[PDB]
């Protein structure tokens, strides 16, 4: 939309929040903080991972490939 | 067949449309068509779709799922908005066909 | 019915000297604005400096 | 004459070691293939250049200890 | 006894002119302790190999 | 041959992520580029100038310049003329002109050494292993005059003559002038020539780290103070 | 009557573009990136004008003055540094900003999708002849390099680029007319970057996960400004220790060399942020098809909006395209590596099955994928 | 692109050549003409002066 | 002047400064014509010319 006047038509919707001033900033950070980001990577590694680890046996592989390709043979 | 609706389940799972609790007609991209349909709906399927996109973008603000208690199972994915969405795509395809002729 | 709503639980996130009901605030408000406007007046330091 | 390079001693200490003497005969067994010949085209800067790579790697690894 | 950011929002923190003045001040004795701890930190992790380590030795 | 060969990697003072240069190791380099790499090589961006705070004092950087003839002029009848060096003078280049360099040194020419550590790869590591790399060559390979076999340089054929050895030169603070020691403080040297804010750099860049560490925790706790309305913002649905 | 952040003409428009814009709560901090952009943009421009207050663009000094600003000037290397790996940087956030366009379905805000591409060929122009400007080995040999491929284009290519070289290869007027063009570009960005905003906040910005925002909207004070501040902050952190740690770690040491017209480099390359275009028009074993190349794979991303056959928006719901999508950015990174190596076995082949992949993945991949999603989903 | 498929749209697209023929006439005599294009201006007799 | 007297650095900084002070005139211009339109032009009777507009 454009402002905050008239954006969408909402009913029935009641929310809730506390003053900064009276809430921790980092509540309970580590003891929940660490199963949501192992959670968020279970959800996303097999989507990302798998391609990069294509991209470092390709470069590994043209890069051993250049290094006997500069070798010399022994037949002459 | 029955591997099709188990595989398609399982897309579904992996679709995670279900862990925010959004139905299948939630996730629709709002072009003419669907901006029409949702604007043919009842007052009561619309409230529910704006309170399941509202809270969609709240668990997604916050970086976290519903608990699997509460996701959207795949049985009970009603599609609410594909009769309206057949209607209007119906519609437009006389109009065009009579601006055509 | 508009008595029927609750504000619910907020202990998880609430600091611990306004976590109980049964005392007043205004004793450890200027505590909690304090430690909040150091944080900030610490970072104003850093960035002017 | 009377005033000792470290860098000589440290290389020959490198040259004592077990893949070094390996890249070594195998610049010996150039050498002899190379030398005892005719009308060739062939130059021996592999093996070299291999035998150097580990006596040079050794060498950086403990050189600049006997350096003021 | 009150805490001390208690004490702190009471006397400097309120006001927002104060506010700035604590900020001010606190610029003033942060950069000049700074640069004395990080130098000593960079001097002493340079022991002996700085021109100001070594110029006495040259200044005849 | 097309095929080359990877200088190591050696422990120098500087190579730490906090770790300045040594400085007597550079004034050491600077009398061996004096006394030794002058006559074929140029400093065109280094001035005595740049020698004052980091290996001699203000008089014996200006007896460094005094010490040697500079060019001159015009006077007042347009004639150029030889006067005593300045601080402010640039080193002195060996020959008027790089043609001249290339009839003096065999057709090749004697590169500008003060990017010449950023210039090569491998740094200063690439010059110490082509000062103390010179050796015979390999059977199969022939080599003409005025080219010496070094196989830390590309094509393994140098039209440079191995300029340092054992008693090249006579250190002022009593060091015993081995080959890799006069090496390593002509690379300290080049390095310096290279990279003159290499010490204020890294200086810059400690103070840069603390502050960061001390800023970044800082401005996180201030975006979560923030953003905690919205983040324990609760949510309900009424219909009616 | 006293709101005069919302009655004052000029503080209005600071208003509805920085505090009281709706902005989506949810998005994440890949949406940074583009502030990044502004800010890094604006830093170059600050470091430029102090690098062009001391800095002559003729052939016989440009390297002198470069030389005279890292020595002489106070603090004249930090400047040079920072503007160098700010270039950097912003190819950095600007590959960053792309990838979210093209992630979240962001490219159907057609109008800043296009004013996008406009702005992504200037700011690569900007660079490569910024690139030109210290007159080193690679800066000349690179210009030389990139106006023959220019030259490739039948019957006009020739006269066109003896007009851009103002003689008969890169020379003098090269030079100072690329420092005139290498000031005069950057203002014209932030021009086309205010146009950005302009389309932008018309159609209002994109969430993660694609959807209908305006239920849940916050004002953009002070949410998303501590956010970018943040942001902007990591990036400083990022940028000066590439500065003040390992300033030569993404330069390349031949341009560390004065220009010499008789030497030429054993390899020539460009910079990493035209590696994989270099790679592309590398591959095909023509000119006027690679000069072709290189611009049609610009002019794909350009074209991206009509390829979208999904009645999703983003790839959050859709895990085949997201499969795709990050064969697709390792594709990239692949054509980077090739871009920077010599033309030996096996790279050849390698780079060529490298385009032929990245062009296969945009065009004909994609829209195949989402139709099967569509497919999967039951949608039609 | 099957949603201009009709009679209606080949009777418009019909209208429309001729006037898009004669800008194309504009367009490429404003380009021979600001190019100077001596394949074209050598054969054109009063421009034939001028060379 | 970057020095004791007018030379080199200050012939160098006035061009990188002459080079970049018009595009700030013209956004200021910008401003200014944006300053204007929030009310229209004066007319030199210096009447309400809001009766005849064209
Ligand atoms: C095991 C792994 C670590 C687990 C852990 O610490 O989890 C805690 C916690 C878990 O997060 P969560 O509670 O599940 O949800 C995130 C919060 O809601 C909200 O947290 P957030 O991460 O969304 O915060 C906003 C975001 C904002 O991000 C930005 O501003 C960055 C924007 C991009 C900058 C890019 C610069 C150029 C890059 C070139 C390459 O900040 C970050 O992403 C990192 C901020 C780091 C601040 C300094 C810390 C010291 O981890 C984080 O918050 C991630 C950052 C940790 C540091
Ligand atoms: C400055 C003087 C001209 C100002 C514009 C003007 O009056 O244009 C005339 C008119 C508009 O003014 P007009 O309002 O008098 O238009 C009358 C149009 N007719 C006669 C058809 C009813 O512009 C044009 O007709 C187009 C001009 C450009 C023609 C194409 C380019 C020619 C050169 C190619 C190289
Ligand atoms: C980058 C490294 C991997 C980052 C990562 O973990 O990405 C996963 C993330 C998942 O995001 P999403 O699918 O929305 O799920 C949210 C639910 N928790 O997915 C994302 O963050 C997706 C967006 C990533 C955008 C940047 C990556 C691509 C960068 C290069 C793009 C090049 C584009 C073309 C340029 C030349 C033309
Ligand atoms: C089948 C399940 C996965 C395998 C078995 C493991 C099961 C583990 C079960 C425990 C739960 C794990 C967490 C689950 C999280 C969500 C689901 C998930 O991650 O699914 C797997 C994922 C996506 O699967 P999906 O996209 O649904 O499959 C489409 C097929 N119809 O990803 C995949 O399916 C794998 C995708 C692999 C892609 C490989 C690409 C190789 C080629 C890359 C080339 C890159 C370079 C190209 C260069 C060209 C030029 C040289
Ligand atoms: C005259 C005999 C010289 C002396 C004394 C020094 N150098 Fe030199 N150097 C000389 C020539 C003619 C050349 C070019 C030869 C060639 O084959 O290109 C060089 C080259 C170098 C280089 C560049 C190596 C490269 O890869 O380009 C370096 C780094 C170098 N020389 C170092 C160096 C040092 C440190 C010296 C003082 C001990 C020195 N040289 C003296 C000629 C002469
Ligand atoms: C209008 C603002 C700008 C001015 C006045 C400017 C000016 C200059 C000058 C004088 C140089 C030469 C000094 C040097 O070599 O470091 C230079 C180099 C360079 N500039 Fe800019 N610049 C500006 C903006 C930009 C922008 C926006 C970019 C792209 C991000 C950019 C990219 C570069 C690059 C890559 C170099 C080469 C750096 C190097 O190799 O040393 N410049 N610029
Ligand atoms: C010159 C560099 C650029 C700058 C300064 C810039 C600036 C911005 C800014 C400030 C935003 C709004 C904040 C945000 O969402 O990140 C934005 C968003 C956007 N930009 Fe850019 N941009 C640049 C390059 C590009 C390019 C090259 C493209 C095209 C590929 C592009 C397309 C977009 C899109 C589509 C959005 C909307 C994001 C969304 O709502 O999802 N931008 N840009
Ligand atoms: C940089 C040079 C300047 C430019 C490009 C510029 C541009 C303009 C333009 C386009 C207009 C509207 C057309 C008009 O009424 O003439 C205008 C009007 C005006 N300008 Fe400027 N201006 C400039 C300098 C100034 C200066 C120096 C002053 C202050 C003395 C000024 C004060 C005004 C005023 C008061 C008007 C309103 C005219 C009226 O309604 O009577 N301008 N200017």
């Amino acid at each position: 939309g454009r402002e905050f006047g008239n954006l969408a038509r909402i009913r029935h919707v009641i929310s809730y929040s506390l003053s900064p001033f009276e809430q921790r900033a980092f509540p309970s950070y580590f003891s929940k903080g660490i199963p949501n980001v192992l959670r968020r990577t279970r959800e996303r590694i097999l989507r990302v991972a798998p391609p990069f680890v294509v991209v470092y046996l390709i470069y590994t592989w043209g890069n051993q490939e250049f290094e006997q390709s500069k070798r010399k043979n022994p037949a002459m | 067949s029955k591997w099709l609706d188990g595989f398609r389940k399982w897309y579904y799972n992996a679709a995670g449309f279900n862990k925010l609790g959004l139905m299948r007609d939630d996730t629709l991209h709002e072009t003419e068509d669907v901006k029409e349909a949702i604007r043919r709906l009842p007052e009561d399927l619309y409230n529910d779709r704006m309170f399941r996109i509202k809270r969609a973008l709240d668990l997604t603000m916050r970086h976290q799922i519903l608990p699997k208690d509460q996701w959207t199972k795949y049985e009970e994915d009603k599609f609410y908005l594909e009769p309206y969405l057949k209607e209007v795509i119906r519609e437009r395809k006389e109009r065009e066909e009579w601006a055509k002729k | 019915s508009h008595t029927d709503v609750k504000v619910p639980d907020f202990s998880d996130y609430r600091r611990a000297e306004v976590l109980d009901s049964t005392k007043s605030s205004k004793e450890s408000s200027e505590a909690r604005k304090g430690f909040s406007y150091l944080v900030t007046a610490t970072t104003t330091v850093g960035v002017a400096y | 004459e009377e005033l000792v390079d470290p860098l000589t001693t440290v290389r020959e200490h490198c040259e004592q070691l077990e893949k070094c003497v390996k890249a070594r005969e195998r610049l010996e067994l150039c050498d002899n293939r190379v030398s005892s010949r005719s009308q060739t085209e062939e130059d021996c800067t592999e093996e070299l250049f291999d035998f150097l790579h580990a006596r040079d790697h050794c060498v950086a690894h403990k050189l600049f200890k006997n350096l003021k | 006894s009150p805490t001390i950011p208690s004490r702190l929002y009471s006397l400097l923190f309120r006001r927002t002119s104060t506010f700035a003045l604590t900020i001010a001040v606190g610029a003033l004795f942060f950069e000049r302790a700074f640069d004395q701890g990080a130098d000593a930190i960079y001097e002493h992790i340079n022991e002996g190999k700085l021109w100001k380590h070594i110029k006495h030795k040259y200044e005849n | 041959s097309d095929l080359e060969l990877h200088p190591p990697s050696y422990p120098w003072s500087h190579r730490g992520l906090l770790s300045s240069l040594d400085h007597t190791s550079i004034r050491r380099g600077f009398q061996v580029y004096k006394q030794v790499c002058s006559s074929c090589h140029s400093m065109d961006y280094v001035a005595y100038r740049h020698l004052v705070g980091v290996c001699y004092t203000e008089e014996e950087a200006k007896a460094l310049a005094e010490e040697v003839e500079v060019q001159d002029g015009p006077n007042d009848d347009g004639e150029m003329f030889m006067r005593p060096g300045k601080l402010s003078d640039y080193f002195p280049k060996p020959y008027p002109n790089p043609e001249a360099a290339r009839a003096a040194n065999n057709g090749a020419l004697p590169p500008d050494l003060s990017y010449i550590v950023r210039a090569r790869h491998g740094g200063e590591d690439y010059v110490f292993s082509l000062l103390t790399g010179y050796c015979e060559p390999p059977t199969g390979v022939s080599l003409r005059e005025g080219l010496y076999f070094n196989p830390y340089f590309p094509g393994q054929a140098i039209g440079m003559a191995p300029p340092i050895y054992t008693e090249v030169l006579e250190y002022d603070d009593g060091t015993p002038a081995t080959m890799s020691q006069v090496a390593k403080d002509v690379a300290t040297f080049l390095r310096w020539a290279s990279e003159p804010e290499h010490d204020h750099r890294k200086r810059m860049g400690l103070k840069m780290l603390l502050m960061m560490g001390l800023l970044l925790p800082l401005t996180y706790a201030m975006k979560r103070h923030k953003w905690s309305v919205l983040k324990s913002r609760k949510l309900a649905y009424r219909p009616p | 009557m006293t709101n005069m952040r919302k009655t004052h003409p000029l503080f209005k428009i600071i208003n509805h573009s920085f505090i009281d814009l709706p902005a989506p709560s949810n998005i994440s901090s890949w949406w940074n990136f583009g502030s990044l952009l502004g800010v890094c943009l604006m830093v170059q421009i600050i470091t430029g004008l102090f690098l062009a207050m001391h800095y002559t663009s003729d052939t016989m000094t440009a390297f002198s003055s470069v030389t005279h600003i890292c020595r002489d000037v106070n603090y004249g290397w930090l400047i040079r540094y920072m503007h160098a790996n700010g270039a950097s940087m912003f190819f950095i956030c600007l590959f960053l900003h792309v990838g979210r366009g093209l992630y979240y379905g962001s490219y159907t805000f057609m109008e800043t999708w296009n004013i996008g591409v406009l702005l992504l060929f200037a700011v690569m122009a900007t660079a490569f002849m910024g690139y030109v400007l210290p007159w080193g080995q690679m800066s000349f040999w690179g210009a030389t390099v990139i106006t023959n491929l220019l030259s490739a284009i039948p019957y006009i290519g020739t006269t066109l680029v003896e007009w851009i070289w103002g003689g008969f290869s890169v020379d003098k007027a090269t030079l100072t007319r690329f420092f005139a063009f290498h000031f005069i570009l950057p203002f014209i960005i932030a021009a086309l970057a205010i146009v950005h905003l302009l389309f932008l906040h018309e159609t209002g910005s994109n969430n993660p996960t694609g959807l209908n925002s305006d239920a849940d909207k916050i004002p953009f004070h002070p949410y998303y400004t501590i956010k970018d501040i943040l942001g902007i902050l990591i990036m400083f952190l990022i940028l000066m220790t590439l500065v003040l740690f390992f300033p030569d770690m993404l330069g390349d040491p031949d341009n560390y060399m004065p220009a010499n017209p008789l030497n030429t480099p054993p390899h020539i390359k460009p910079e990493w942020y035209f590696l994989f275009a270099y790679a592309i028009l590398r591959s095909i074993p023509n000119k006027l098809g690679g000069v072709l190349a290189l611009i049609l794979s610009i002019l794909i991303l350009a074209l991206m909006p009509f390829l979208h056959t999904s009645k999703q928006r983003s790839l959050m719901f859709r895990p085949i395209t997201q499969i795709l999508y990050w064969i697709l950015v390792a594709n990239l990174l692949i054509l980077t590596w090739i871009g920077g190596q010599p033309v030996e076995h096996p790279f050849i082949i390698i780079g060529q099955l490298a385009s032929i992949s990245y062009f296969s993945i945009i065009l004909i991949l994609m829209p195949i994928s989402g139709i099967i999603e569509d497919k999967m989903l039951k949608l039609y | 692109l099957s949603r201009f498929l009709g009679p209606r749209y080949r009777e418009l697209a019909r209208n429309w050549i001729p006037t898009a023929g004669m800008w194309g006439t504009v367009g490429a005599v404003g380009l021979v003409w600001a190019t100077d294009w001596r394949l074209i201006l050598d054969w054109v007799p009063y421009i034939n002066g001028k060379f």
